């Protein structure tokens, strides 16, 4: 995963130097943002199940279809809408995940890469995932740096999607 | 923001804090004469390295005593101590200005001040004698009145929040009396 | 990894504007980020100079040895240092040199069907 | 050896007035800033800091420090259309540091102009400097 | 690359002496704006996929001959090599955003990029209006009071101007 | 010349990424020991002229035979000092240009780069080298974080020639 | 417009001025002999920086106990602070002579530097040596007759301003006895 | 453009080769093929506005919150709809380019490359186009072997959407 | 060669609109702001005698290697044409700041001056170090901050003008490099 420590790591032995100090600042401000991370990591953690029903419920009010449509890909069973319940408690335990080690490593490692290649395969529409993290951007209650903070990783989700 | 202002005070804690230009007429309807608080402000800070350093000086050409060796304002830790020591009570008289009450003025600063300036000889009738010369300053700049350094200003008068900084002072001057 | 996020569109602009070779295009693609974090990081330096003589080169490796003599010019240099002294080898230019995207070169025998 | 003053605490300070005033509430007091331009983006603040002093401020305070009034004069000669004179005074610094001692090796060291430092490397008037005197090949 | 610390070390290297003391109190003035330089490039990056097809959809509503057959950036893989390269100046202007010059905008992004286009045939006129497009939509994205506290950051969005029409002008 | 901001935008470029969270903690980390740099090679200039030749005579009364030697490569006569008041003052240069860009920039590629090729064709042996900026970090007259983050790239400069 | 100038010198901060063409004779007609004042202050401070650099390293080359270990030319700060010393009463000096007079010179530079010189350890007597350099160099530069360098000048004496630096440099002087 | 011509070319040109009767045969097999997929071709040009309107509204009965949605990406109003009958004439046109040329050809070149960068960019789903397809796909008309040529080249494009 | 006035007609031409009220603010306040345009070039162009002396003579002392007998300014005509070489591209940048555009410096002569110096054989790190050494002695006189020679403007700041001549002379030396 890319945190900026396994970056400045990286850089190391690119060259297969030793870390000098211009490798050392860049921890150094990763533990300056990090004391408004870890407040922000535990305030999505402890509010998680109010953020992800109501998620939910914000697809299925602005997306009607999906709660009706017969077939495999829409919310309509009871399995579809567990299916549905998962992917948005997916996404959320990856922003938490970024915002733990500073950086977009996990969700790079674990959401991002083949998103396209299963949206495709199993016809989930990703204008879908956009308004369930529309929802959590500006309902978490959050108020300042340690807003500014979730509203870089779930603005990260976003624009893969987007 | 006052509160806001005060919570930069009451934490114990070294940050800075600011107000805004939207935030900043909030406060200037709220405190009456703001514009003229402001610059009531504006007119010691912009100045408080000089303020102290003819304060202490008068203080000190008038009781060369002082200066003995076996006086306060030898050995020249106690001297730097000494400039450090009116530096205080005029940041602390600067946001009794901004605040408009001496309330957090009597308890920060002047609250146990008395005996620990015998705790340690502290002369207080040079000490009195050192806060009158800020009290002459203080009501120089914020009139506009000081004798060599003029500053731009709106016109108007500023005598009332010239009374409040020489009753400010005065607080002081008792708390070591 | 021939998924979305591990394609390299800036790369291939510049091939098609013959700006970069073949020569170069390969090397674009080992210095990778997503070459690094899928093929490097999850085995160590004798099984990757495995990877990138396998498929660098198209042979096989010689014997266990090779494998040995060939892992520290990835920990003193680094990668970068450690494709540019194999594609400057006498074996890639020989049979690939600047135009040509390597293969496996003689996997079956002419009679055969099965080969390696 | 450039600071061998590191740490030197010669203040008596017995234990008599931690009762009126803290260990953390000590010569800290609020400092108020001004961003005072007459513009819109104009803020006040005010911050609570460490209240530090020197033993020279008696007559020159921390305002008033190092700030000597600088002249700079324009004058080409008879273009007094166009000649000018400018005052400031800024916190000045002196000019680079005097060298070593030095007995009489290549040449102490030096430094001048305005953009960039220069600096060369006179012996003690001649300034050798990089021609290499030692040439001398072997036919 | 360079940035405005690595300028006066090559802007005294050929001149040969030290870094003299006038320059850098204005570059000890550069870091009280450091924390104003860093949300105003979070500011274009957390929109960096709202400002590139909010502004080709604009650019096909006025210019309809770009997206009609025989077009330039008619077919599929013309079309997504068009939001290719509205999305490159996007990154090559907020990495000259954060790092204090323009050096490396126009040495790895506009050195001979209007020739490619001639070479090309595409419309070196009308990246332009996209680009100023992309111009207004950043600028006034970074205006905004939420997220960050107020206060006057007039200066700093100037240089945010200046270098989206150094791109205005490298590609006619 | 590599500076800590131009490689947060040098390894977001090769992986062809915009300039996300990870990186813009690395910058605020040459925003945080700016200042604490910063009086560190302002105020070496203004103490530079007594280290140069202050370190010159701590080299020849370390090595008597530098002065007494017959040949080219040393301080013997008085045209072998003028380059010492040089080739070493290279050395004092950009450990100044390293805390202004907080890293080791300008002296990987001015100083470092290809340097043994200058050793040994011309016998300078870096035993002088050494010492002649030994007396440096010791006698620069800097206490606290500017003091260690000065010492920062001086044994970096060492450990390179050892 | 010497009001303007004042202004300037009594703010206590870094603050840039300039004059136009029409203020500067305003300049040159009220101070007298102006066409042979400024050119006396320019040839100062052109050659000012040579100035600092040749006196206290001339007070090296009389008294080389200020270089010892232990001495007040040790420990390369306090080395550039008696540069610093070298260059603030140039400057002072120079405004002495611009303004005619030492009114500017006793408040902001010589008051009390006595009393601050032997309270921080500064050798007084080796300064005296290191000023009297000071007024050998301002004289060879107004009369033009350095050794080393000459300016260009009008033709004519300057004698009345050469002997004014030798009235300036004696208070200087005086002040440190 | 890959056509069987522009093929058994290549793999000739691979190996230095003159025309064999290996490869006289792959272009032979084209032309047994080419009077029935050439009829089909002209088939489905002339029934074209039958065949795009009438998969338009197909679209618009199986998904029915495309015409009621508001915002550009959908067609709820008049541009919309023109956008909408433009991509399946689009669709429309590369099946029977490819049913001249004898292979997937002119709709790998033309239509399949860079495809997923636009459904992605301009919120266009990828299963409006297969209900489009699959309107078109058994409601040509066609019949026999003329039917099996273009549906062929129907299900090229419903595989390169899924 | 493109006019900032023709600038806004190709923009307002693809698009296919005619002028709106919109993109005609930047042009109107570019006509009050044209006086003082019109008071920069004027002194650009007078004192170009000097910035061809200070072209060439300057950067001749930091690489002496070409008046040497073998050099690239050794001869004469070379001696000559380097004086006649640098006197027609700062003539180019006056045309290119009164239209605005740089594509009048960009046709003319930025299309192919370097592939013409190597085969002349002249260096391009002499050629921007003489670039350069005329662009701080541009934007002196733009500002009239000029040390020997000041001259008469009005009174205001011209730095956006002044960052647009450094704007050109950059491109002047990265069109050789
Ligand atoms: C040697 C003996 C010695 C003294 C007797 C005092 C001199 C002195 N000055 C002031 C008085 C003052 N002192 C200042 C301070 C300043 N004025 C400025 O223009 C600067 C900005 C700033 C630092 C110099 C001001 C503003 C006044 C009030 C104006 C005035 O009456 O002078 C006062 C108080 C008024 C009074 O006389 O009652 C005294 C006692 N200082 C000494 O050292
Ligand atoms: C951001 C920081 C900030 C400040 C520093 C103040 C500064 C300030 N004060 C006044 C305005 C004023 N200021 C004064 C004050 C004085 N006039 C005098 O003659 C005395 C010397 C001095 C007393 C201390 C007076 C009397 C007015 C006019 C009445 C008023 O508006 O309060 C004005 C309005 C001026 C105008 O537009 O006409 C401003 C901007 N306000 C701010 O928002
Ligand atoms: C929170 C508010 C606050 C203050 C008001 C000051 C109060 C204060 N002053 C001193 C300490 C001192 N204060 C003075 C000052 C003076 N003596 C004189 O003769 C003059 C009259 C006067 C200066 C003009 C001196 C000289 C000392 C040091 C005494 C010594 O160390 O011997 C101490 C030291 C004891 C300790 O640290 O516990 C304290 C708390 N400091 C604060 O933290
Ligand atoms: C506006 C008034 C004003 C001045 C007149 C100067 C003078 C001046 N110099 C120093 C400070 C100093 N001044 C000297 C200078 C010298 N010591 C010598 O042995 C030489 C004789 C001489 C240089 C030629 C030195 C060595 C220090 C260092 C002491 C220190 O840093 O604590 C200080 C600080 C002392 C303190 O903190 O109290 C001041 C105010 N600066 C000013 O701001
Ligand atoms: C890793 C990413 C990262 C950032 C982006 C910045 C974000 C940031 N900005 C501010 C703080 C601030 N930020 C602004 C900025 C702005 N206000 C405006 O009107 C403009 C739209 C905008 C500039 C682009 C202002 C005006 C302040 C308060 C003043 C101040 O900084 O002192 C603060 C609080 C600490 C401080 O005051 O400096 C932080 C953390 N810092 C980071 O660590
Ligand atoms: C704007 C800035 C400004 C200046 C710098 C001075 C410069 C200056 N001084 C004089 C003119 C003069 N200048 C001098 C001065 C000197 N002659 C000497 O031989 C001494 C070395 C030196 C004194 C230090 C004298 C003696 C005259 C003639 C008498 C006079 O006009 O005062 C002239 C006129 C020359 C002439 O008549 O052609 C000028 C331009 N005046 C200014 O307005
Ligand atoms: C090692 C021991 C050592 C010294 C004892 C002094 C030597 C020295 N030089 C001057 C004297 C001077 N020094 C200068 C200064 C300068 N001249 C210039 O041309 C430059 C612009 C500038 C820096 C070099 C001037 C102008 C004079 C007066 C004229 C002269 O005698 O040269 C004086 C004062 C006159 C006197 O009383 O003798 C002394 C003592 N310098 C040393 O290094
Ligand atoms: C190497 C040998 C050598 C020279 C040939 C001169 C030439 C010279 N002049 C200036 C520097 C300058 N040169 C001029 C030019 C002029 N000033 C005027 O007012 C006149 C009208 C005009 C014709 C002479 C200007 C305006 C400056 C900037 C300094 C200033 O006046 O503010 C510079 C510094 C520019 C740089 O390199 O970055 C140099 C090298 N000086 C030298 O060291
Ligand atoms: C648009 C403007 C413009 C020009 C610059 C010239 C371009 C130009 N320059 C030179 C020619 C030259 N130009 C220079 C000048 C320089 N070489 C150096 O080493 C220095 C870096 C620099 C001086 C600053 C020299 C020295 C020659 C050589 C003349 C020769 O070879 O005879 C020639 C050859 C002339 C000939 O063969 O007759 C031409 C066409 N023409 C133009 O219309
Ligand atoms: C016949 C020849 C001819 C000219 C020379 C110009 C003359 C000229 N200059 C300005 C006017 C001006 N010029 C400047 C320019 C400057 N001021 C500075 O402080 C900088 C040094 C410099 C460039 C940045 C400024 C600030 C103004 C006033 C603003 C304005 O009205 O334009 C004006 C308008 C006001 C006036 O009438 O004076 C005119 C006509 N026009 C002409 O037709
Ligand atoms: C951690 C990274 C990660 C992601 C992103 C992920 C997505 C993912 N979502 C899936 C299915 C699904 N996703 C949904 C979701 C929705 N349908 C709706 O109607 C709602 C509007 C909407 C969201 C609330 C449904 C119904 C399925 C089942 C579709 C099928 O099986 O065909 C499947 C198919 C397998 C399955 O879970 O049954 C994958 C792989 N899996 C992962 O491991
Ligand atoms: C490293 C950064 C980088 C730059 C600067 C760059 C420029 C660049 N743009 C190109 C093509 C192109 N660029 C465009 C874009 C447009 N044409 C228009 O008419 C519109 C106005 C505009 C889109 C909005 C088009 C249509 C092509 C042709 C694609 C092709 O022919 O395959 C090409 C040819 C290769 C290709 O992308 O297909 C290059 C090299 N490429 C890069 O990789
Ligand atoms: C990239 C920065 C840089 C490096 C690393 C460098 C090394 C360097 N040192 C040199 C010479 C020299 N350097 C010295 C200095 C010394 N030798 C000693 O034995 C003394 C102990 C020490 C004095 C402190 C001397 C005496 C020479 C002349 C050797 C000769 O020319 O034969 C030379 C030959 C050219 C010259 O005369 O300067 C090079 C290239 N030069 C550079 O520009
Ligand atoms: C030949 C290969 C090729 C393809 C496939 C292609 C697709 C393509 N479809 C587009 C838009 C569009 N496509 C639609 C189509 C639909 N939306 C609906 O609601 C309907 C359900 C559906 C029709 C079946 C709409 C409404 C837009 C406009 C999107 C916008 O303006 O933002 C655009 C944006 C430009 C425009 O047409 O305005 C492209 C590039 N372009 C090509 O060159």
């Amino acid at each position: 995963m890319k945190t900026p420590i396994t970056e400045a790591i990286a850089t190391a032995d690119n060259q297969g130097r030793f870390l000098s100090n211009t490798e050392l600042q860049a921890v150094n401000g990763r533990y300056q943002r990090a004391t408004a991370s870890l407040t922000a990591a535990k305030a999505l953690t402890g509010s998680a199940q109010r953020l992800i029903t109501g998620a939910a419920q914000a697809v299925y009010n602005k997306f009607p279809y999906t709660t009706q449509m017969p077939g495999p890909a829409y919310a309509s069973s009871a399995i579809g809408k567990a299916k549905c319940a998962r992917d948005i408690g997916y996404y959320l335990r990856m922003v938490t995940y970024c915002l733990v080690v500073g950086g977009t490593g996990p969700m790079d490692e674990y959401l991002v890469a083949g998103l396209e290649e299963i949206n495709r395969s199993f016809d989930l529409s990703p204008s879908w995932y956009i308004e369930a993290l529309q929802y959590i951007k500006n309902s978490h209650g959050l108020s300042g740096q340690v807003a500014n903070e979730a509203n870089a990783y779930i603005d990260y989700a976003i624009n893969t999607l987007s | 923001m006052l509160d806001a202002f005060s919570r930069v005070v009451v934490n114990s804690d070294a940050k800075a804090a600011y107000v805004g230009g939207s935030d900043l007429q909030a406060l200037k309807s709220f405190i009456a004469d703001g514009n003229k608080r402001l610059d009531a402000v504006n007119s010691i800070v912009s100045n408080a390295s000089c303020m102290v350093s003819d304060a202490v000086s008068g203080m000190i050409c008038e009781n060369p005593g002082l200066i003995s060796p076996g006086g306060n304002c030898y050995t020249n830790r106690r001297m730097a101590a000494c400039l450090r020591d009116g530096e205080i009570i005029l940041r602390y008289v600067s946001y009794a200005l901004l605040a408009g009450d001496a309330s957090v003025l009597e308890d920060r600063c002047l609250n146990g001040l008395k005996e620990t300036y015998i705790a340690l000889g502290v002369p207080t009738n040079s000490s009195i004698r050192a806060v009158s010369i800020m009290k002459a300053q203080a009501v120089a700049f914020i009139t506009n009145t000081a004798t060599e350094r003029k500053m731009s200003f709106a016109a108007g008068d500023c005598t009332s929040l010239a009374s409040e900084v020489a009753s400010y002072f005065d607080r002081v001057g008792a708390a070591i009396s | 990894q021939i998924l979305k996020s591990t394609k390299q569109p800036f790369l291939e602009s510049q091939l098609r504007f013959n700006q970069i070779s073949i020569k170069d295009f390969i090397k674009g693609l080992v210095l990778s980020a997503p070459f690094r974090d899928l093929n490097y990081n999850v085995n160590n330096n004798y099984r990757f100079v495995e990877i990138c003589v396998q498929r660098v080169l198209g042979r096989d490796i010689y014997n266990e040895r090779e494998k040995i003599a060939w892992s520290i010019i990835i920990a003193t240099q680094g990668l970068e240092g450690f494709i540019d002294t194999l594609l400057n080898t006498q074996e890639y230019l020989s049979n690939f040199g600047d135009s040509i995207v390597p293969f496996q070169r003689r996997r079956i025998i002419p009679q055969r069907s099965k080969g390696e | 050896g450039e600071e061998e003053e590191t740490v030197d605490k010669e203040a008596p300070r017995p234990e008599l007035y931690n009762k009126y005033f803290s260990a953390d509430r000590l010569h800290k007091a609020p400092e108020i800033l001004f961003e005072y331009n007459k513009t819109k983006y104009d803020r006040v603040g005010v911050r609570y800091t460490e209240v530090t002093s020197k033993a020279s401020e008696r007559f020159f305070p921390k305002s008033r420090m190092n700030r000597a009034p600088v002249i700079e004069i324009s004058y080409r000669e008879g273009a007094v259309s166009t000649a000018s004179v400018s005052l400031s005074m800024p916190e000045i610094s002196g000019p680079p540091a005097l060298p070593f001692p030095v007995p009489k090796g290549d040449v102490t060291t030096t430094m001048v102009t305005d953009p960039t430092t220069g600096r060369l490397k006179l012996e003690f008037k001649v300034d050798g400097a990089a021609v290499s005197a030692y040439s001398d090949p072997r036919a | 690359m360079l940035d405005a610390f690595a300028k006066v070390v090559a802007q005294a290297d050929a001149r040969g002496e030290f870094l003299s003391n006038t320059q850098i109190d204005a570059l000890s003035k550069m870091v009280k704006e450091g924390n104003q330089r860093l949300d105003i490039v979070n500011k274009v990056t957390s929109n960096a996929s709202a400002i590139v097809t909010n502004s080709a959809r604009a650019l096909f509503a006025e210019q309809p001959q770009l997206i009609q057959p025989g077009g330039n950036a008619y077919t599929s893989r013309r079309m997504a090599a068009c939001l290719r390269d509205m999305e490159i100046v996007l990154r090559y202007v907020s990495y000259a955003m954060i790092a204090g010059d323009s050096s490396v905008l126009d040495d790895r992004c506009l050195n001979g990029l209007r020739e490619t286009y001639q070479a090309l045939g595409t419309p070196g006129s009308s990246v332009a209006v996209a680009i100023q497009k992309m111009k207004d939509a950043s600028v006034a994205l970074a205006n905004d009071t939420t997220g960050t506290p107020i206060g006057d950051c007039s200066s700093l969005v100037a240089e945010l101007a200046g270098y989206f029409d150094r791109a205005a002008v490298s590609v006619v």
